[PDB]
């Protein structure tokens, strides 16, 4: 299928279609360049001029995101976590045991000049700071990152953090629709903080301040979508890491996979910075986004729908895949680990069932050729029962929003 | 629809030519990488 | 099929009618006439002093395209780029490797006199500019573009971003319709700077002012769908470019897939001119529209619906097309695509599948398939059809004159 002819003329046509590219970038093939992520903080007035600036700033839509950067460095210094074990990650060497470590061992610069407001913008506030102004500040990135009406619900859940331990309240003002403080996501130096702040209390879970992550936390696995429901699609499949990508039978869903599964990347590593690829901007496109995986998305997720998950029913549907042939492939996993389950005494007292004591009936356990060929033996084409399967597993579903798997999966089975 | 014209013979002569041009289509192969169908491989009754 | 008598009174008639013409134009069969892309920033006053007569105009329905064009081409020469390796495209040599290059290494002249407010119109603008005044400029050139109330969707939408980096509300006023600055697109020179922004941003994917590109983008590929469509139809079929082209089965979108596909264009090249090819004015008529390419449009576009596209639910439907037998022809290579499905074991433990009447084809063969339809009495199958009546019925929200609307009325019954 190189050379296409023209029949009626005997021709030369050379079927071409517009480029497209942007690699993904990964998080090794970057600390291959520098060794250092820098925070330009590039001020430094002082700590209490600062805690001002915002309690105000904040009361009004014009406090500066370069203020808060300020303000959170300035409240963030609690060097305050011993290591038990090493610490490293990608080369740089973050500290070593017994060692004493703060949020900010990772890499600060400054820069850049002219402030905002001058001296002391209001002397009125007091050192109910560390306590929770902070908490509160790297909440607001959580309530930021969504769109939805949901964005209230988490702020007032989000809110009752701060009373905690000072009890606080309320400070802004404008709805949301990023413009009020959400810009905020969009400063290179505010993420790499709330990132800082996230990696630090994850590795010292048990810490007092690690109260801060609650908005902190989103940070985590940023635009990692993909290589995630990869472990939800083992876990409702109760199948193994292995296993599970044997059952994988489209091209891209492979391709994707091996994308995703490239080595020296500490995906599988306890506290790395690989998590935060994004936000710490070690890369700018993402190789476990569900946007460059888009297959293995569709799959992995219409796979667990019709293995009962809930998270799926909202999961959306990715454009520009091979729907009927992914799809398919899917069914036939699900119809698979559906109708085999996962029997098997575990206990016994003295006396245990001693298990291995029709043509065209399905194959009895889940290897993936067995099953392939009880498929090839169908014609390729899935049984009236594998398609009864699915319509059970999607009618009476509800509540199905446009473009997610769900709403896909039951108008493809629900009738 | 026009007043003064012969409405069922007119009708009848347009639903034989659109049910000529819509029940054959005019499929063939356009494209091919060096293998491509050489197309002229009922009794009675069945239409042209 | 030449002569045509009529019995009767066996006299000759001359089957004629109207002419139609307006030929395309490509890119190439261009840059052999000139060989620049002239930009009429037709005067150079000041920055400061336009910097000014922009940030009032803005608040009123007469700020002068003249002085954006120039605003912008004094904003814009951050020659802030370095080559890692060489650029060409038609001949033009932009730029060769380590080289430094800006947004106008693409031909700048001037031209006619007078213009409009003298001086300074008001002075108390800063330099707050390179930052986002431009930015905003170009955006514009985006939500000038729609008709429909999705526009002051993505002009919510498109004026957070200047709030990044600088921030501050939006300047206008009026609703839109084309009236309020959407003029801008018609300017010859505008969209030749917003062409050169976009293609050099492209380039330079990387650069801190890469931002740009928010309203500057809707340009790469204007006026350029089927081209498009057409990768879409790959992706959606997990076919190849040149299997794809194969199953290609009725004259025109043979001819328009010819066509679209006329060598030394630079179709396929990573950054070329060929995108721009309409707002550069390298083209005033283009080879890859969805409009001379009708039937192609028509066909990839029902094919990918029935494929399950959610892109494809709201394609406008092309008159002047063969509707049946285009869709018949997609109709058949749907049903292929979607019976018989690519599964193949990818990964294994040591073990693995070795896996080598009237019941349709194995594969996704052209020619097996054509055969089996010519058995089939050139007349789709009852499954065939029940398989299109599954892919439209529960769809809704169904615009009128979509290739949508179009299907599931076709096959929803």
């Amino acid at each position: 299928s190189v050379t296409v002819k023209r029949i009626i003329d005997n021709t030369v046509i050379v079927p071409k279609l517009p480029a497209n590219e942007d690699p993904v970038e990964y998080p090794a093939d970057y600390f291959r360049k520098s060794k250092e992520i820098p925070l330009y903080i590039n001020t430094t007035k002082s700590l209490s001029d600062l805690r001002g600036y915002v309690y105000q700033g904040l009361k009004s839509g014009n406090v500066s995101i370069i203020h808060v950067n300020s303000y959170l460095y300035g409240a963030l210094k609690d060097i305050r976590g011993k290591l038990d074990k090493d610490w490293s990650s990608f080369g740089i060497n973050i500290g070593k045991a017994g060692d004493t470590i703060g949020i900010f061992d990772l890499v600060s610069l400054k820069a850049l000049d002219g402030v905002l407001p001058d001296g002391v913008s209001d002397a009125s506030r007091t050192s109910a700071d560390d306590k929770w102004l902070p908490l509160y500040l790297l909440g607001l990135y959580r309530v930021g990152r969504t769109q939805m009406p949901e964005y209230r619900k988490k702020l007032m859940d989000g809110l009752t953090n701060q009373c905690k331990m000072i009890n606080e309240q309320f400070e802004p003002l404008v709805p949301e629709g990023r413009d009020i403080f959400d810009v905020w996501g969009n400063d290179s130096n505010y993420t790499k903080i709330v990132a800082a702040v996230d990696m630090f209390f994850h590795m010292f879970k048990k810490h007092e301040c690690a109260s801060f992550r609650y908005g902190t936390i989103v940070s985590r696995f940023k635009d990692c979508a993909a290589l995630a429901t990869f472990g939800h699609l083992c876990k409702i499949t109760g199948m193994s890491t292995e296993d599970v990508t044997t059952w994988i039978l489209n091209r891209e869903v492979a391709d994707e996979m091996v994308q995703m599964m490239l080595p020296g990347q500490e995906i599988d590593k306890a506290d790395s910075y690989m998590p935060y690829l994004i936000d710490f901007g070690l890369s700018s496109k993402s190789p476990y986004s569900s946007v460059k995986n888009p297959a293995f998305h569709f799959w992995g997720q219409l796979t667990a729908l019709l293995l009962r998950s809930t998270r799926a029913r909202n999961a959306r549907q990715p454009d520009d895949i091979e729907y009927t042939s992914l799809t398919t492939a899917g069914l036939l996993y699900a119809y698979a680990v559906g109708s085999s389950a996962d029997l098997a005494q575990q206990f016994c007292v003295g006396d245990n069932k001693y298990t291995p004591d029709t043509t065209n009936a399905p194959p009895q356990g889940r290897d993936v050729v067995e099953w392939l060929g009880w498929f090839e033996d169908q014609n390729r084409k899935p049984t009236p029962d594998m398609m009864q399967y699915a319509k059970r597993a999607v009618m009476s579903l509800q509540g199905l929003r446009e473009k997610t798997i769900g709403k896909y999966a039951k108008s493809e089975f629900d009738k | 629809q026009p007043d003064d014209i012969e409405y069922t013979s007119l009708t009848t002569a347009g639903l034989l030519y659109a049910y000529a041009v819509g029940s054959s289509a005019d499929l063939a192969q356009q494209f091919c990488v060096g293998d491509n169908k050489y197309t002229p491989d009922l009794t009675t009754n069945a239409p042209p």
